[PDB]
DNA sequence: GTGCATACCGCCAAGAGAAAAGAAAACCCA
RNA sequence: GAAAAG
DNA sequence: TGGGTTTTCTTTTCTCTTGGCGGTATGCAC
């Protein structure tokens, strides 16, 4: 599993979430503090810092170091892919709700348009790192699970292999797919550090890590796209990525029966757009102009019976 | 192998032959021949077809030619051929001088005459113009004599095909006129190929808009009859100018079926849509097999087979008819091969990519075909035609598949035109006249419609292969007993059918079986809405089924039928019909009784109570005389439940399987107030159930002592459960771990009981995972209303973590005989060969399991399918799948040999005999002999050395080839250690009162 | 004789859609 | 996504 | 030797991944 253990720029990462020097201490949600040096250099920052581990087996130092700094660091023992869990009942000590977490931490729910609240830091997972992408971007297109609690900025290691799968715009061809048209719409994506593989020493072909800071965008929801249908959208971008050589008529002749040809006139692109070459931006006012047409009544075929047969 | 466009061209040239389009096959046969790169593909069999195909046309001047092609490809002559050749010079009258000087070519390349005539499938008109051609040379040529027809002589299917004994043989309570009436209508029903049934939900009330509705309705349906005649003569025309220009098109094969046939079949495949919609590759199945049965029917009924069939048929009838009867007494198959038996036309089905395309054309030619307006729902604005079907991917996991769903503006039109019709195949319907008997894998249950002898899910299977090069006298038996138990004459309770029509008319009772309206579905909090859609359309779903199963069911109210069967690839019995049959619910085993009555006699009402105690699901620990003493007891309960079912005291709703006993305490009220109970005709089937049989069979193999005594193969005083002794152990050691504060335990508590522990002791004894028992339990869990529902998982791993802790030193010859098979069946399948076997009645069972999946994609106007090429094209054996199913198929092949013997040796005293999987169901007059002949057919087949015989006969097969001597001795080492016997008297299961019950 | 167009096939991909909440064991693969 | 039979 | 994958078997109701690009063989134009 994969820990930072290096104090190799540290201090310079602590800079990076201080922030403004004019704010509170700012409360830094850290997953998976295995070594706990980027924790002690964190606390370095003077800020408030809480732990969000799943490696128990070396649970006493970030304790003990927290009762040195006198419950600034108020460790918590929870896996940050792991809250509010699938299906599941009976809460175990790894997997969490997130409601258990901001009442332990007091930290109340705010409206969507107000200021930043909390700032997460982590990993993702070695190999699960497409699907830990599908999980926060549901969570966040549904305000549920952490981003019920405001607009929640997470900064944390991307893999280089799916950096530019996700930074992707219309161009290269081979790479530019759903994920990146589900984040970059409510993302901001900006690159911090662009460190290789030497440093990050896995606690027991390189692979250079980017750290990406998600922050969800305010201009995400209007009266067309909400936080209910929103596995709509999804299901257009997937559908209009299954066949990349294809155009915008093809797919939206299966998707709606509204005629494509004035969808696209009503958008400003031309009948021989191709998949791979409409923004991201233009997904969304695309799914925004066939969700305003009030004429008709059956606007789409997708349902949750199209998730088998 | 032969190569797939070879195939295709192939099915090509036979499809031509059938047409009658002769010229069109000689086109692309000088096409193929004129050009060399692709001359290589043509084989023998491709010239023959269309060589046959000029000779029944008796045209010499395109079969000299044709001739002449095959003699400069290089290739020789076959049997065919000269058969085609003589066929033609006998057609055409013309004189002995040619006919002589060709068979003196025949005499002199070799070959027989008689092998032209036999072993060489041929027409019997064929045969009989080849006789034709033949006795102008030699009229001294006589073909042998027909011979008897063999019997078997197999020491089990002895005391059956004998002459010597009394045979009481049953016969059927209807007369010999009735039955030719209801052989014309099922006739007349396969011929029509569809049954329009009335659906049982309450007509609607005939409103404007129903009628506006209906009317739109109507008149798209009209609208879309003549597009897809349009689009079919589009196609054809494209497919025969495509034809002509040299390539292999699908022409034929459009022209198989009348244009109106293949329009009314693609309009009822897209009326039968769900809401949700089907995968395209399952539509292109089900075109493809759908437009194959009317071909067989059409051909069938062209070629006058049909005529034949019913004059063999109305003599075959005096056999099962009560004022009919023969000279002497036989089984059906006997009788209909020991008269003139009409030749069937054994039809060979087309390729697996020739289907695929079929109805991957028909399937593409019903989405473009059908145009729409804008929007059903207020269609008075403009419309553009939109389509009524629409192509949307959709996804689950890495996986993509294309599913037709229907516009929902067209579905929104189907549920408010309230059609008080439903439509079913003749297939899916049960038969209204004794089946065909079964005298071979092709001539099987139903008039004309095929039918396989073992059901397969995958297209092309080498099953009939081994079902047609083992002996003539090896599938006697099992054919036998597939004649007998489609020849059950079968009759709907009218009472419980009223009953459950009115539970389901109104709102429904899900706690007895009968599905709820959706309408009636209950209304963090945004996900609650998204609930009540899921309940909705699950409620959606079971209410469909149910739609399905009583309008077929009040089809069939008032009028006798029988259920045909078939067999698994292993030889389990199932009814071909699938929606309304006696392997169903509670409530379809209810609604169905025996068409012909016994009297109870002196013993048969406390067959009737043991029964009704056994459907209760209370006193199962308790003997027989304490289940007759429980019935007496609740006497008084038996009656206010039979004469007050909905609007009493309910008792009958407490039971284990409610309407099952309800129908059972009807029948024991009818009885007892009878006034002489012994003269009572009773219709009703009492059943009897294998305890552990699995088990039963797994000690009789095994010979042992300690589980044969569990397993009830020892006489005892009361029955012994094996499921409820690992409950106690289970609830002891819940006990104990609630002693010591576990909160499993505090929440489980009582809840641990004989249903939740009996899947999984029932399956340890397969080669089963802890995550099989493991999803095992937590559905029975699941399905508990009074369980905490947040406790499942974590309850459903300490359960299973208890039931498999104990289960530890049990059952030692079970799991001796499970290791030795599985080791077996993985030393087999490490080899390239997959597992057979033959059972003890002569069935051989191949397991068809194979790791490649070939893509076998298929381009096309929407998309490319993706189907697996099942016909040998995988190779490699699934290991770890042929490991997992051996131990259970052979266990099942045992069960369909005992229950096949039980059949065929209670036909001969005058039993009415059918049977679910280890559940007997006979008579109540003749429980104790139908008891009698189970506990002798089983001591008979388990007298075999079934593991000794399966050794020697694995040795014989596949350890006997030299190549792989040197990578099979370990196996030689595995095959010949079987466990020992031991000591276990096998007789003292004749005097086991509770073997079944 | 040489280069270009066309058909067929292997492969590894992602929206591997989440559920990676959760169990751990044998069989196969790199 | 579900349900039924052994 | 360490990690991916599926997990007892049928039967049925309502029931198979698709697409795109490169690598190679073959026929055709010059
Ligand atoms: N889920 C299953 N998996 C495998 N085989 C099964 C399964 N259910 C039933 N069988 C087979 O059917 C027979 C058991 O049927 P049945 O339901 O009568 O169980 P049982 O063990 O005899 O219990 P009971 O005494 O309660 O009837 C055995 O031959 C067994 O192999
Ligand atoms: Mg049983």
């Amino acid at each position: 599993k994969r820990y930072v253990t290096d104090r190799r720029l540290a201090e310079t990462l602590a800079q990076i979430y201080l922030g403004k020097p004019s704010r509170p201490p700012h409360l830094l949600l850290e997953c998976n503090p295995g070594p706990g040096i980027l924790t002690q250099a964190l606390l370095e920052a003077g800020a408030k810092v809480v732990a969000l581990e799943s490696d128990k087996t070396f649970i006493p130092h970030l304790e003990s170091l927290g009762k040195n700094l006198d419950g600034k660091l108020r460790v918590i023992h929870c896996d940050f892919f792991k809250l509010d869990p699938r299906s599941g009942g009976v809460i175990k000590p790894p997997a969490m709700s997130s409601r258990g977490l901001f009442k332990n931490l007091g930290i109340e729910a705010v409206p969507w348009t107000a200021d930043i609240p909390l700032k997460v830091v982590g990993m993702f997972p070695s190999r699960g790192e497409k699907r830990a992408l599908w999980k926060l971007a549901y969570d966040l297109y549904s305000c549920t699970s952490i981003y019920k609690f405001g607009r929640i900025e997470v900064n944390m290691f991307i893999g280089e292999k799916e950096f530019q799968k996700l930074m992707a715009d219309p161009g290269n061809p081979d790479l530019y797919h759903v994920l990146s048209v589900i984040w970059q719409l409510a993302c901001e994506i900006k690159v911090l550090h662009m460190e290789p593989w030497s440093s990050f020493d896995i606690y027991t072909l390189q692979q250079k890590l980017y750290l990406i800071q998600m922050i969800p965008r305010q201009n995400l929801f209007t009266k067309n796209l909400t936080p209910m249908n929103y596995n709509i959208f999804f299901h257009l971008l997937k559908h209009c990525f299954g066949r990349r050589s294809a155009t915008v008529i093809d797919h939206l002749r299966s998707l709606t029966p509204l005629d494509a040809r004035d969808i696209l006139m009503q958008i400003g692109k031309q009948e021989d757009e191709k998949v791979v070459n409409m923004h991201p931006q233009d997904f969304k006012t695309l799914f925004e102009t066939i969700e305003r047409s009030k004429d008709c009544a059956y606007k789409w075929l997708y349902d949750e019976t199209l998730e088998d047969r | 192998q032969l190569s797939g466009q070879q195939q295709r061209l192939l099915a090509f040239f036979k499809c031509c032959l059938l047409t009658d389009q002769l010229p069109l096959a000689h086109h692309l046969l000088v096409v193929h021949h004129g050009q060399r790169q692709k001359r290589k593909l043509l084989t023998l069999d491709m010239y023959n077809a269309v060589m046959l195909g000029w000779a029944r046309q008796g045209a010499f001047k395109e079969l000299v030619y044709v001739l002449f092609m095959v003699k400069d490809a290089g290739l020789t002559p076959d049997l065919l051929s000269y058969a085609a050749a003589l066929q033609c010079m006998g057609r055409q009258d013309q004189d002995a001088g040619t006919i002589e000087r060709c068979l003196e070519q025949m005499s002199q390349e070799g070959l027989k005459l008689q092998a032209l005539f036999t072993a060489v499938l041929l027409s019997e008109e064929d045969r009989a113009t080849v006789l034709k051609a033949v006795h102008k040379v030699k009229p001294t040529f006589s073909l042998p004599p027909q011979l008897p027809p063999p019997v078997n002589t197999s020491k089990l299917l002895r005391d059956v095909y004998a002459k010597d004994g009394r045979v009481s043989y049953p016969k059927l309570h209807l007369p010999l006129k009735t039955l030719q009436c209801l052989f014309e209508k099922q006739l007349h029903m396969e011929l029509a190929s569809r049954v329009c049934v009335v659906s049982v939900e309450k007509p609607t009330l005939p409103s404007k808009e129903v009628k506006h509705a209906r009317k739109t309705l109507k008149t798209l349906r009209d609208q879309w009859e003549k597009a897809l005649c349009r689009a079919l003569r589009e196609t054809k025309n494209r497919l025969e100018r495509e034809v002509y220009e040299g390539r292999f098109s699908l022409y034929p094969f459009l022209c198989l079926l009348d244009e109106r046939e293949v329009v009314r079949m693609l309009l009822q495949v897209l009326q039968a849509l769900p809401a949700q919609g089907e995968s395209f590759t399952t539509l292109a199945r089900e075109l493809s097999a759908r437009t194959f049965s009317r071909h067989v029917v059409q051909r069938q009924r062209v070629s006058g087979q049909v005529q034949a069939l019913q004059n063999h048929y109305r003599k075959y009838l005096c056999l099962l008819a009560s004022d009919a009867e023969v000279p002497e007494p036989c089984l059906p198959r006997q009788y209909w091969e020991e008269l003139g038996a009409p030749e069937a036309l054994r039809e060979q089905p087309w390729p697996l990519p020739v289907q695929m395309e079929l109805g991957k054309l028909l399937a593409e030619m019903l989405v473009q075909a059908t145009q729409m307006p804008c929007s059903l729902d207020k269609p008075h604005r403009s419309s553009r035609l939109v389509p009524v079907l629409y192509h949307v991917y959709s996804f689950r996991n890495v996986q993509q598949i294309g599913i037709l769903k229907p516009h929902p503006a067209y579905v929104q039109l189907l549920e408010k035109a309230a059609e008080p019709t439903l439509t079913f195949e003749a297939v899916d319907v049960p038969m209204l006249c004794p089946p065909l008997p079964w005298t071979s894998p092709h001539s099987g249950a139903f008039l004309l419609s095929p039918t396989k002898l073992m059901r397969t899910v995958e297209g092309a299977t080498q099953h009939q292969e081994l079902l047609e090069t083992c002996p003539p006298t090896a599938l006697h038996g099992a054919l036998d007993a597939l004649t007998q138990l489609g020849n059950c004459a079968w009759r709907v309770n009218g009472r419980v059918l009223d009953l459950v029509l009115q539970l389901f008319q109104a709102k429904g009772c899900p706690q007895l079986g009968v599905p709820a309206p959706p309408s009636e579905a209950p209304q963090e909090l945004r996900r609650e809405l998204a609930h009540c859609q899921k309940v909705a359309r699950e409620m959606h779903s079971l209410r469909a089924e149910a739609l399905y199963r009583l309008s077929l069911a009040q089809h069939l109210r008032d009028r006798v039928f029988w259920l045909p069967h078939n067999m698994d690839f292993r030889g389990r019995t199932y009814p071909c019909p699938p929606h309304f049959n006696h392997l169903g619910s509670d409530v379809a085993r209810a609604l169905l009784e025996f068409a012909q009555g016994r009297p109870l006699g002196p013993h048969g009402l406390d067959w009737l109570k043991i029964h009704l105690v056994n459907l209760t699901g209370l006193k199962k620990r308790e003997p027989l005389r304490k289940r007759l003493a429980f019935a007496e007891e609740v006497m008084d309960d038996i009656l206010d439940s039979a004469d007050q079912p909905l609007t009493g005291r309910k008792w009958w709703m407490g039971a284990e399987e409610p309407w099952q006993t309800l129908a059972c305490c009807m029948e024991v009220a009818n009885a007892v107030r009878a006034s002489d109970p012994a003269a009572y005709v009773s219709h009703l089937p009492v059943h009897q159930d294998g305890s552990c049989n699995g088990l039963q069979h797994y000690a009789a193999l095994g010979r042992d002592s300690v589980g044969a005594a569990s397993v009830n193969l020892e006489p005892s005083d009361v029955p012994q459960d094996v499921y409820s002794g690992v409950a106690a152990q289970v609830e002891v050691f819940r006990r104990q771990d609630a002693q010591r504060g576990m909160r499993v335990a505090q929440v489980l508590e009582g809840f641990i009981t004989r249903k939740v522990v009996k899947q999984t002791v029932m399956t340890v004894v397969y080669g089963v995972t802890r995550y099989g028992g493991r999803l095992q339990i937590e559905k029975r869990l699941r399905e508990l209303s009074d369980f905490p529902q947040e406790f499942v998982w974590e309850a459903s791993h300490y359960l299973v973590r208890q039931v498999f802790k104990s289960l530890q030193e049990m059952f030692s010859g079970t799991r001796a005989i499970q290791h030795w098979l599985t080791e077996s069946a993985r030393l087999i399948s490490h080899m390239g060969s997959v597992v057979e076997w033959v059972t003890p009645l002569g069935v051989p069972v191949i397991q068809p399991y194979r790791l490649d999946s070939k893509v076998k994609q298929i381009g096309g106007g929407i998309q490319s399918i993706t189907y697996t090429h099942n016909g040998d094209i995988s190779r490699k054996p699934n290991t770890r799948k042929q490991k997992n199913g051996f131990p259970p198929n052979f266990i099942h092949s045992l069960d369909s040999s005992h229950m096949m013997l039980t059949a065929l040796h209670c036909y001969r005293k005058g039993l009415t005999f059918v049977s679910v999987h280890d559940c007997y169901w006979t008579h109540a007059a003749d429980v104790s002999v139908m008891n009698q002949v189970c506990r002798e057919q089983f001591v008979r087949l388990h007298s075999e050395p079934i593991l000794q015989d399966l050794s020697r006969f694995l040795v014989k097969r596949f350890c006997s080839e030299p190549q792989k001597i040197l990578e099979a001795s370990q196996l030689k080492e595995t095959l010949q250690a079987v466990p020992k016997p031991g000591a276990f008297d096998l007789e003292q299961v004749k005097r086991s009162t509770y073997f079944f019950s």
